[PDB]
């Protein structure tokens, strides 16, 4: 805005069977 | 801006202003400003908070 | 036996730098205000000026402005051992690198 | 007898060190003082500072 | 690789690759001017700053 | 007596005036000094230095 | 080249050569050539012919 800091194109995500990190792409 | 101005004149050409955001401004004093055009400055007898 | 007196009344500001946006809101809708996108759809090229009005000051002094531009890298590797970066200011330019 | 009658008074503190984040011990800004970086054997610079 | 006769002082090696820098310069309408540069075999853009 | 046998002998000739052809005295291939020539209207050089 | 060394290799990574013409080359003396990319050259301390 202002003063930049627009960025990121991620989200994060876990699988389920618990929260299991790294789903290693799909 | 010299000692004891009121006035401080700005020149800009004739350029697109596409993209443009907003100004920004600040005042400075002299001394406390070292001149970045030249890698050593002798007349930056400074050395306080720049 | 209190004397007749005024009031002086004044601000500071300190670690702060004055801004005025450039939209016709004066408030941020996006970091690409709505009239660099004006100047888009046409432009004739128009010159710019203000005028300061600073108090007095028996040292002297210096006025820093700060026009706010985009100043983006976009930067690539097409090989091993390759880095590539090309530089890309908008309004100003002032001899940017590699236009 | 008139050098018994003196007065001494502290020094004016000043401390000295390092800059906010090192500021300034690294040339940003300065042409002729430039960083590099750049491929070792493909040289194509991709600083440039102005 | 090359081979040269040794120097007290300090030298550099200059070697020119000889390529095409070659620009085409066009102007559509009044007061519009712009272009496309090309270099060949050496990066044609974005390159060294 | 003995400065009556100083001998002296001329300083070196040293010629000094402009390059061979002005070589030197505006920028080129030299990012963040580089020329502009752009339509007064779209700013979009049709230099490019390297 | 470092003083008096005798061999200069040179790698470049892998390009396509396509439009490619003959190599050319000289040499030079460091303290008689000055930096390019770069205004102002601090290190330059010759006036003689570049």
């Amino acid at each position: 805005d202002i003063n930049f800091s627009s960025l990121a194109p991620r989200h994060g995500t876990r699988p389920f069977m618990g929260t299991w990190s790294d789903i290693g792409t799909s | 801006i010299p000692a004891n101005a009121t006035n401080v004149p700005i020149s800009i050409p004739s350029r697109n202003w596409a993209a443009f955001r907003g100004w920004s401004f600040t005042r400075l004093k002299t001394k406390e400003t070292p001149s970045l055009g030249s890698g050593f400055d002798p007349y930056f007898v400074y050395s306080g908070s720049i | 036996s209190a004397v007749t007196s005024v009031t002086q009344k004044k601000f500071l500001c300190d670690r702060v730098m004055w801004r005025i946006p450039f939209s016709s809101n004066f408030m941020s809708m996006g970091a690409l205000t709505d009239l660099g996108q004006n100047m888009l759809y046409a432009n004739s090229a128009h010159a710019l000026d203000m005028n300061f009005e600073v108090d007095p000051m028996d040292e002297s002094t210096l006025l820093y402005v700060v026009f706010e531009v985009f100043d983006v890298v976009r930067v690539h590797q097409p090989h091993r051992g390759v880095i590539e970066a090309v530089y890309l200011r908008t309004p100003f330019s002032a001899g940017n690198a590699t236009t | 007898e008139i050098n018994l009658v003196q007065q001494s008074m502290p020094n004016r503190p000043n401390y000295i060190g390092f800059r906010d984040n090192f500021i300034g011990l690294m040339y940003y800004n300065s042409t002729g003082n430039m960083g590099v970086l750049a491929g070792q054997a493909s040289q194509l610079n991709a600083v440039v500072d102005l």
